[PDB]
């Protein structure tokens, strides 16, 4: 689980609540 | 008159026999084991020491090549097509067999080995046990009208485990010779009269479903139906295409996909 | 000596009833497998009845089906055959052949000549 | 001639009655006193591999120490127990073999089988040489046992119930064995040498003696086909091992069974039998891949031999008994101790 | 930063009740189902030919992946966090991948001895264990561990708060360091659907494709279905987990205020993906129970008792 960067604080938490692959 | 009469006379050969009883003979056996219990190393263990539990490294080198050629003579018995044909003696046998007397046959990068046992005695519980693995029988019961001793074998084999794997072919042998003497004498004359009909049809269906009656017909154990003739040409090519159905089914059984 | 001697074969009309006995002895006869063999003029020893070890797995002859019935009773030491509506065609000498194998259905040369496990058979006979 | 049949069996009457008025006390009574073996443990130590199908014969050589085997696979091999090495792998015309000897001076062994001869070989008789010396024909039925009671003569089961001996140098049958009615299945050679047993499969062994070729006695008490019968040491009895189950011990002197080995668990047949050096321990193969020792004297098992997947075709004890031998169908030949 | 969104991300209550049991039953049914499939294997020698090799690796490398998929993957649609410490954020995302490695390589490999079974019958049929499977057997999972080398090295734990909440995230780091990897974290999307989804569905419905048509007496039809329904049942429980992450890559937008919605969909269907995906390495053993009879027979021998 990634995206564009750690800058947008939204889509990191997404990879906290999303599956380990 | 003289098929037990000679057993008479061996019988009284066994009559005026000195007899020491059981009285004395389990002393005898009872003495002789007892005296000898000191020497039997199965009985008594044998001391640590005697129990062992230039040319020998040379040995060794024969072993090696010794066990070499068994992995390349098994190489010709892997590939090869083991089969036998029982057919109750008396049959087509040798039409077939032309195209323990093994005989040996190849075609399209296959070994078939042809085995036939017709010079036994009628009773084979004792060898029979030899031939659990052969890829497949191949029943030639020709219609030269033992009948009846083939079906008997039909029905000791079709229930039997070591040849509950093995597939069977069936194949009906001389039919030009049956026609020829069935023009004239119907089958309903030994048989019963179900058949109904004076034809070449049906009556190797007839013959066949007797046979069908005693067997499971298995999805996996099928039969194999081809009547054949000595004046024909596709006996050889019905038997390979039943030979290399069973082989692809092994495979795929092999497979797990079966 | 394993001894099976068998009883009531007789003369009947045709489309009668008609019912024969087994009683051996020397040996255990509750877990061998055993048939009746019949042996008919103008033919060999033929198969007819396979009565199992359990006594529910019991197969026939096409010739015969629906007509005969087969049982074991251990009790009495005995086996049973039954024949109902015969037809005239069942004039063998049947016999009372015990397979060689305890304990397996593997009844592989009871119908053999020569062969050592089936009494010497009651002459059935069907007149007309 | 209905009165031959009558009276045949009346002096089979009359012969039973002299047999059981001979047995006062069985074997099991006076017996009871002496203390058991108990149970006994004898674990592998070689597994001789090199058969790719299943193993049907074997037997020792008087030295103890080289072995031989006889499987479908179509080889002879003659092992060399102390290190597992081939000393000799033989080949054979017809693959099928059902039987092996090993002659008691070492220079020959027979293999015979489903072809009706039994086939001698020319074991370590040229050096790095060894070819098929005799080929004993005109023995129909197939060949189920052969047995080497001197360099010159062998003894011949046979599939046509019959056991005839042969001359190795002339291959001329000399004297031939009949009366059995099924198929001959097993020898077992007396320590004389002048007397052997012939179990068979009308559930009756037979009691022939080489020299003038008569059947001295007939033993029956099995009710099912006999498989494999060894020969007691001191030479008056004979184990049986039958399909009935069951290993049943007769005596000469007496003309009965004096015990029976059976257990109702062991719902399979038997397929070898062998004694002891002492004769104390009878040793039989089952169909269930597994060989137990049995007091021959208590009839209770004393171990087990679980070593192998598939029946346990064959075994033997050496002459001096330091050891057992076990073949199977499993195509692996094992040795105990 | 992005703009902010327009609500929060959350996944219902409701639908952690459903699937966690769903996952509970996959998880026995698969060991169950795979370990039982290996008792049978390894108690049965004369079931150890070429082929039978094969399924004992496709079964081995589907043992792992349940494994190593529900309770990680369960524990997070419930815990939502990671205390599995720095190390393991590297191990646990490197085995999966290599064990979803041996599960379509094994699967293709498995798929080649269908076709040379029909095809090449007679020489097929030769040695019980041909060195050639024992030497193909090892590339297949030596490749699968290789190939899975670079997440092992990409992923690493961060820092950071979220609403007020402190956060901790296992993941693969967008800022990449070396070109190489740097490609990896744009492609890794595509990598996955590419080598492990579409090439295995290139290759065993291939062999298989040429079987049938080989092979093609009514019961060697049955034979496809067997197969028909295999590879089928493989795009069914495959297809959503790579589609997740599809639409992740295509339809997200950092610039749309009306993203956080999306996010919070994919969640659901990111975890059901654990699932399904999971089911088909929990479904061989079972397509074997129908059609094998020998390993019928030893299914009832080993589950009826």
């Amino acid at each position: 689980c990634s995206c564009s960067s750690l800058m947008d604080k939204e889509c990191v938490y997404f990879c906290h609540l999303d599956i380990i692959w | 008159i003289a098929q037990a009469r000679k057993l008479v006379e061996q019988l009284k050969m066994e009559a005026n026999i000195d007899r020491i009883k059981v009285s004395k003979a389990a002393a005898d056996l009872m003495a002789y084991c007892e005296a000898h219990a000191k020497e039997d190393p199965l009985l008594t263990p044998v001391p640590a020491s005697e129990n062992p539990f230039a040319e020998d490294k040379a040995a060794v080198e024969r072993s090696k090549m010794i066990d070499r050629n068994l992995r390349e003579d098994g190489e010709k018995a892997a590939r090869t097509v083991k089969l036998l044909l029982l057919g109750a003696g008396e049959s087509g046998k040798s039409t077939i067999v032309k195209q323990i007397i093994e005989t040996q046959f190849s075609f399209k990068d296959l070994n078939f080995r042809m085995f036939d046992v017709g010079g036994q005695r009628d009773e084979r519980r004792k060898w029979i046990h030899c031939f659990e693995g052969v890829t497949a029988i191949i029943f030639c019961v020709a219609l030269s009208d033992r009948m009846q001793e083939s079906m008997n074998l039909f029905k000791s084999i079709c229930n039997n485990k070591w040849f509950t794997d093995t597939s069977i072919i069936l194949f009906l042998n001389k039919k030009d010779l049956f026609e020829e003497k069935i023009k004239k004498s119907p089958l309903t004359d030994y048989y019963p009269e179900y058949a109904g009909s004076n034809t070449y049809e049906e009556a190797g269906n007839y013959i066949k479903v007797q046979f069908l009656e005693l067997n499971m017909a298995s999805d996996v154990k099928e039969i194999y139906s081809h009547m054949t003739c000595a004046t024909d040409t596709q006996n050889v090519k019905f038997v390979f295409d039943a030979v290399t159905d069973i082989i692809i089914k092994e495979n795929l059984k092999d497979c797990g996909l079966f | 000596q394993v001894q099976l001697q068998e009883s009531g074969g007789g003369l009947v009309q045709p489309g009668g009833s008609l019912r024969l006995s087994c009683a051996a002895s020397g040996f255990t006869f509750s877990n061998y497998k055993m048939n009746w063999v019949r042996q008919a003029p103008g033919k060999g020893l033929q198969w007819v009845s396979d009565i199992s070890q359990s006594g529910a797995s019991i197969s026939y002859t096409g010739s015969v089906k629906g007509r005969f019935t087969i049982s074991r009773d251990d009790a009495k030491n005995t086996l049973y055959l039954q024949m109902n509506s015969l037809k005239p065609a069942d004039t063998a000498v049947y016999y009372c052949a015990r397979c060689p194998a305890p304990f397996t259905r593997d009844c592989f040369d009871v119908t053999s000549t020569a062969y050592a496990y089936r009494g010497q058979g009651t002459q059935v006979t069907v007149s007309s | 001639l209905d009165q031959l049949r009558q009276e045949a069996e009346q002096l089979k009457n009359q012969i039973r009655d002299a047999r059981k008025a001979c047995a006062d006390a069985t074997l099991s009574q006076i017996t009871n006193n002496i203390d058991p073996v108990g149970r006994i443990q004898m674990r592998t130590r070689r597994t001789l591999r090199g058969h790719l199908a299943k193993i049907y014969a074997m037997h020792w050589g008087t030295d103890s120490r080289l072995l031989v085997s006889a499987s479908q696979d179509g080889k002879l091999i003659i092992w060399d127990s102390y290190t597992t090495n081939k000393v000799h792998a033989i080949p054979l015309r017809s693959s099928w073999v059902m039987t092996c000897a090993y002659a008691p001076s070492g220079n020959y062994v027979a293999c015979g089988g489903l072809d009706n001869i039994c086939s001698i070989y020319n074991l370590k008789t040229r050096e790095g040489n060894v070819r098929v010396s005799r080929e004993l024909a005109g023995h129909t039925g197939y060949l189920s046992c052969c047995r080497f009671l001197d360099d010159n003569q062998i003894v011949t089961s046979s599939g046509d119930t019959t056991c005839a001996l042969w001359d190795i140098e002339t291959g001329q049958q000399t004297t031939t064995f009949t009366g059995h009615t099924g198929d001959v299945m097993s020898l077992s050679l007396a320590p004389d040498t002048r007397l052997f047993v012939s179990g068979a499969c009308d559930a009756s062994a037979k009691l022939w003696d080489v020299r003038e070729g008569m059947c001295r006695q007939t033993f029956t008490g099995h009710e099912s086909d006999i498989n494999a019968i060894c020969f007691f040491p001191n030479g008056n009895a004979f184990a049986t091992g039958s399909d009935d189950a069951t290993c049943r011990l007769f005596d000469l002197r007496a003309d009965q069974e004096l015990m029976t080995y059976s257990h109702d668990n062991i719902i399979c047949g038997i397929t070898s039998v062998s004694f002891s050096k002492s004769g104390r321990l009878l040793l039989a193969g089952y169909d269930d891949f597994n060989c137990n020792v049995w007091d021959a004297l208590k009839a209770d098992r004393a171990g087990v031999l679980a070593g192998h997947d598939n029946r346990v075709s064959c075994l033997g004890v050496t002459d001096d008994g330091m050891a057992v031998a076990t073949g199977s169908w499993d195509s692996f030949l094992k040795i105990w101790n | 930063s992005p703009p902010p969104c327009q609500g929060p991300i959350e996944i219902k209550e409701t639908f952690k009740y459903i699937n966690t049991v769903v996952s509970c039953l996959v998880f026995v049914l698969g060991i169950i189902g795979n370990s039982t499939l290996l008792r049978i294997i390894y108690k049965n020698k004369c079931m150890r030919n070429g082929p039978n090799i094969l399924i004992a690796s496709l079964a081995l490398g589907d043992l792992l992946h349940i494994v190593i998929d529900i309770p990680i993957n369960v524990y997070k649609l419930l815990a939502e966090d990671w205390p599995f410490g720095a190390e393991m954020c590297k191990l646990v995302p490197f085995i999966q991948k290599a064990s979803v490695g041996i599960t379509v390589l094994s699967l293709c490999a498995l798929s080649i001895d269908r076709y040379r079974a029909v095809a090449s019958w007679s020489r097929i049929k030769g040695i019980g264990v041909p060195k050639w499977t024992a030497v193909e057997i090892v590339l297949i999972w030596v490749v699968s561990v290789v190939l899975a080398v670079p997440e092992a090295i990409g992923f690493d734990i961060i820092t950071m708060d979220y609403k007020g909440s402190y956060l901790r995230i296992c993941l693969l780091h967008p800022v990449q360091k070396t070109a190489f990897m740097q490609f990896y974290k744009t492609a890794k999307d595509w990598w996955l659907f590419s080598f492990y989804f579409c090439l295995p569905l290139a290759i065993t419905a291939f062999f298989y494709t040429l079987m049938t048509c080989e092979m093609l007496l009514k019961q060697r039809r049955e034979v496809a279905k067997t197969v028909f329904c295999l590879v089928l049942v493989f795009a069914l429980c495959w297809l959503p987990l790579h589609l997740s992450r599809i639409l992740k890559l295509t339809l997200y937008n950092q610039n749309d205020p009306n993203r956080c919605e999306l996010l919070s969909f994919l969640l659901v269907l990111d975890y059901i993906g654990i699932n399904m995906a999971s089911l088909n390495s929990c479904i061989n053993p079972i397509a074997l129970y129908l059609v094998s009879k020998r390993f019928k027979n030893c299914f009832k021998s080993c589950l009826c008792c």
